[PDB]
RNA sequence: GACCCCAGAAAAGGUGUUGGUUGAUAUAGACAGCAGGACGGUGGCCAUGGAAGUCGGAAUCCGCUAAGGAGUGUGUAACA
């Protein structure tokens, strides 16, 4: 079945490369399956998104290169976790609708945080049994109105560094928005053209 | 099966001078000299380039057992290069449940005294290997820095401290006291 | 200070969960050091203190007395940072010079206690003499010949009954 | 914020339950509905499934108004009192309607598969009705 | 209670079957020789696997029972109680005598029957398991476990014959198609092309 | 009152190891066969049990 | 370890090394490492005090897909 599935990928990529003259190569960050489901459903009206092995992409491209030259321009750009999005709509509107649907990604434990986040001093609303986590992270907190209350704003994690499990689960419990990100366009390809 | 040849090459950085006195490699760099003889292994050591300064280890007609000595020699030489360029710094975090551990550094960081390990009266005294310097941290609460050039000696000193801090007749899964090597890195981080 | 606050938080959450509301017939029951409903010391050595004593004697150092000690205890305890170099309380852990400020509780309650402990336990006789003279501690006879932890018990028993 | 955060879900159904279930266990979050609230909530939620019947509730500072999601086993057992393709065909109209789909015809395939708790053989080589639903 | 198997490991005696000259033999330990789905047709289980012994020795009936149960538990746990058939192709027809010492000495040393062993030869099949093709791994593992209850060395063979029958798997299909075999029970009936023509009329009709 | 960051470091050397079933030797967690002569380098290993 | 009788050994193991057999993956990118993802119907049906993939009896499907098992484990009373 592996050979048949690879063959199916070949026919799929050649058919869609022939069908859509406008394709953008997009870099996939630490994006989840649910994020991808949301993106596909958002773009279900106009665009179609495919991703796979870069080597498979490049091999199919080189195989179809005689039938359609000028696709060799995409060849020294299939690097890293990237992929194709096929569209027929205008550049800035597709770019707008791709930057518009960026999920507020939760802080996954063990990952690097790209954003510097400081939590405020507010009525958290949590029950007075989650205080052990505030004690573990090193925040002095008091009970106000029968709920947890932080006296001062405190930073939690800097930029470009690893995150801890307790630090992450506290933010999940507070349900605040951590660093958020999504798939980002690397380049575009309009009928034999390369742009930034 | 005697493979005709197995060879491996290590690149020498520009500011490092390596001399071969037989199988005795002398690596000289900004941090000093590391010397080590590989006379227990029969290999063909040679220096090739003039700007690259490659060092090749060759072993001819080697069976399975001695075919693994080539990478061992290359890794030891790379360790010598790392030691004389960036040095080795082992950071050990002394962890204790209840009793704080009093670590006293004696003369020029060559002697370490562990006083209150598990709250007892016997004082552990550990002598670091020659050329290895010990320190008590300033950016960290309970941390020891072991700096040196010979990775062998540095890590052996770290193991000496760690195995001096040993719990006996107790559930070691419960009693987690002692000093453990939190991380292994370099000086100057270059 | 962190451990003290941990104990305070744990007691507070206990009484919050297993008690009635702040609007309850008993009222507000959560204990705050600024309210002076939590104390420190050691009963074995015969000495103890609260937030009231240090605040009162610092006000005397600096009707109206109750007001002064009451609103000074709030600066005595909390996440408030006091610079001994500045001589005025601050609400920022970073000075305009960028130097970190020790918090007020450790700065002007725990610092003298730590200093007298170290002087007595390490037998620094001139240090203990200076500390007694600065703290106007009144020792008695038969206490002036002892040393170590019994001298510590004596000095602490007289200074913080 | 509707004066309360009551978007929690409840998994009680069939028999009354009331305090036997976790209705009083989650009650102190709002404290308003309590033993009257779970009584009327169950009175409304008796039908739309006699199973566990996961649902959501909305609080009006005294009472609760219930919305019942279209869970697979929930709607299957509720409609139950054979393939019965007609009843699932009409039952996909009011569905949650996302199902990570590309077409509406796949939806009846997915639920004719999940109703396997055989009707897999119609889904395997279905050729009629994949356009009929939308 | 029973003497160790090493005392009777070897075929040091002429065969001594339970007959009118050897009366009062106790019953053997093994009683059921076919397990699993015994009723399955021949075409259901196209894989046969054998535990071929390497030692011309004696295998005790108790050991045969234990190995049979060891194979049965694993095969049931791995392939269900309806996915395999086991046939133990050794029967304990040899009687071993024992001279109990309580006259005294070696006088009148001839011994009363004690137990039954099966004499097996080099290359002889001890156990056979027939099953579906994809369960080859499970069959080999089951026979591998069952080997541990026998003294000598045994080998696992994946027989070329279809199931338990005496024809190769690759010729079985077209042989049944061209009617040289008719399936019945767990095996087949070979139909030679000589005999009455009325049998051939029953066939091809 | 060991902080969890140090708990992991201590467990890495003390608890999180593999044990040979035949000679009880303390081996690294990814070991397949025992390193000691007296057990035939047998590959029968079990994780060192936790305290929980 | 070191020679018929013969003066000593077995089943079972070894990621010590060597040879051999059979099978498989792979420049359409093996393998191992480091790094991402690891989803929706569905917290699938019985089972119950709670078993949401992971105590069990049965079933083994679908769509999104590049892939994600109504699940190989660790774990929770269940979750996480
Ligand atoms: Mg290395
Ligand atoms: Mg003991
Ligand atoms: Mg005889
Ligand atoms: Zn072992």
């Amino acid at each position: 079945d592996r050979a048949t599935w690879k063959s199916n990928y070949f026919l799929k990529i050649i058919q869609l490369l022939d069908d859509y003259p406008k394709c953008f190569i997009v870099g996939a960050d630490n994006v989840g399956s649910k994020q991808m489901q949301q993106i596909r459903m958002s773009l279900r009206g106009k665009a179609v998104v495919l991703m796979g092995k870069n080597t498979m992409m490049r091999k199919a491209i080189r195989g179809h290169l005689e039938n359609n030259p000028a696709l060799e321009k995409l060849l020294p750009h299939i690097r890293g976790n990237v992929g194709f999005v096929f569209t027929k709509e205008d550049l800035t509107e597709i770019r707008d609708m791709l930057l518009a649907n960026k999920v507020p990604a939760a802080a996954r434990a063990g990952a690097i945080a790209p954003c510097e986040v400081t939590v405020p001093a507010q009525n958290t609303g949590l029950g007075p049994e989650k205080t052990s986590f505030f004690q573990a992270l090193g925040i002095t907190t008091k009970i106000s109105r029968g709920t947890i209350e932080i006296l001062s704003d405190v930073q939690l994690i800097k930029t470009g560094d690893k995150v801890g499990a307790s630090e992450a689960t506290l933010l999940n419990m507070l349900n605040i928005s951590p660093f958020s990100f999504g798939l980002v366009i690397q380049q575009v390809f309009d009928n034999g053209s390369i742009y930034n | 099966m005697k493979t005709i040849l197995s060879n491996q090459t290590v690149d020498i950085p520009e500011n490092v001078d390596i001399t071969l006195k037989g199988r005795t490699v002398i690596v000289k760099g900004p941090r000093g000299t590391l010397r080590r003889d590989f006379n227990h292994i029969n290999v063909e050591l040679s220096l090739l380039g003039k700007k690259k300064k490659r060092l090749r280890v060759d072993k001819w007609w080697g069976n399975r057992k001695e075919l693994a000595t080539v990478r061992t020699i290359c890794s030891h030489v790379q360790n010598m290069i790392k030691g004389v360029t960036l040095g080795f710094r082992y950071k050990m975090r002394s962890v204790y449940a209840h009793f704080p551990i009093n670590v006293v550094i004696q003369e020029n960081g060559s002697l370490v005294e562990i006083r209150n390990f598990l709250g007892e009266k016997y004082i552990r005294r550990v002598r670091m290997r020659p050329g290895v310097a010990c320190s008590v941290s300033q950016a960290q609460k309970d941390e020891l820095i072991l700096e040196g050039n010979d990775i062998e000696l540095v890590s052996n000193s770290a193991a000496l401290i760690q195995q001096a801090t040993t719990v006996k007749n107790k559930d070691i899964r419960k009693f987690l006291d002692g000093i453990y090597v939190s991380e292994k890195g370099t000086v100057q981080q270059a | 200070y962190q451990t003290f606050q941990r104990i305070v938080e744990n007691v507070n959450v206990i009484i919050s969960t297993y008690g009635e509301g702040e609007s309850g017939p008993m009222g507000n029951i959560m204990i705050d050091p600024v309210l002076g409903t939590v104390g420190f010391g050691s009963g074995l050595h015969g000495w103890a203190f609260t937030l009231k004593q240090f605040a009162e004697m610092y006000v005397a150092k600096f009707a109206e007395r109750a007001k002064k000690v009451e609103d000074m205890m709030k600066k005595l305890w909390g996440d408030r940072y006091f610079d001994p170099a500045n001589g005025k309380f601050s609400k920022s852990a970073t000075s305009p010079e960028g130097k970190k400020l020790p918090r007020t509780f450790c700065q002007l309650i725990l610092d003298p206690i730590f200093k007298v402990f170290d002087a007595i336990m390490n037998f620094k006789k001139e240090e203990t003499a200076k500390l007694i003279e600065k703290l106007d501690i009144k020792l008695d006879s038969e206490d002036k010949d002892k040393e170590g932890k019994p001298l510590l018990k004596a000095v602490m028993r007289r200074w913080l009954p | 914020p509707n004066e309360i955060k009551v978007v929690y879900l409840r998994c009680t159904g069939g028999e009354v339950g009331a305090t036997s279930a976790l209705a009083p266990k989650i009650g102190p979050l709002g404290l308003s509905p309590k033993k009257v609230g779970d009584d009327i909530a169950k009175a409304t939620g008796d039908w739309k499934g006699l199973r566990i019947t996961v649902k959501l509730t909305i609080q009006n500072r005294q009472a609760q108004i219930e919305v019942v999601p279209s869970a697979s086993a929930l709607i299957i057992k509720a409609l139950k009192e054979i393939t019965f393709d007609e009843i699932v065909n009409i039952a996909r109209q009011m569905r949650h309607r996302s199902l990570a789909r590309e077409l509406s015809g796949t939806i009846k395939e997915i639920l004719g598969t999940a109703q396997s708790v055989h009707p897999h053989d119609i889904i395997d080589d279905i050729n009629s009705g994949a356009v009929e639903c939308p | 209670g029973r003497r160790p198997a090493r005392c009777y490991r070897y075929c040091k005696n002429k065969p001594y079957p339970k007959s009118r000259f050897c009366r009062g033999v106790p019953d053997a330990k093994i009683r059921i020789f076919d397990l699993g789905r015994k009723k399955a047709k021949v075409d259901e289980f196209p894989l046969g696997g054998h535990m071929v012994s390497d030692e011309y020795e004696q295998l005790s009936s108790e050991a045969l029972e234990a190995a049979r149960i060891c194979a049965n538990k694993y095969m049931v746990k791995s392939c269900g109680r309806d996915g395999f058939h086991m046939r133990v192709r050794l029967h304990p027809f040899h009687v071993i005598r024992i001279n109990k010492m309580l006259q005294t000495g070696m006088r009148g040393a001839f011994g009363k029957p004690q137990g039954t062993v099966a004499r097996v030869h080099i290359g002889q099949v001890i156990m056979s398991i027939r099953t579906k093709l994809q369960n080859e791994e499970h069959v080999i593992e089951a026979l591998r476990r069952a080997k541990f209850k026998f003294p000598g060395r045994q080998k696992i063979h994946i027989s070329k014959k279809w199931g338990f029958t005496k024809f190769n798997a690759d010729e079985f299909e077209d042989m049944v198609a061209k009617k040289c075999l008719i399936p019945d029970g767990c095996g087949v009936k070979y139909v030679p092309s000589h005999g009455p023509l009325d049998k051939w009329r029953v066939l091809h009709s | 009152i060991i902080e969890p960051s140090l708990r992991q470091l201590a467990q890495k050397y003390n608890c999180d190891k593999m044990i040979c079933r035949k000679c009880y030797a303390r081996l690294h967690p990814r070991a397949v066969n025992c390193r000691k002569k007296k057990c035939g380098h047998t590959n029968n290993l079990r994780p060192k049990k936790k305290v929980k």
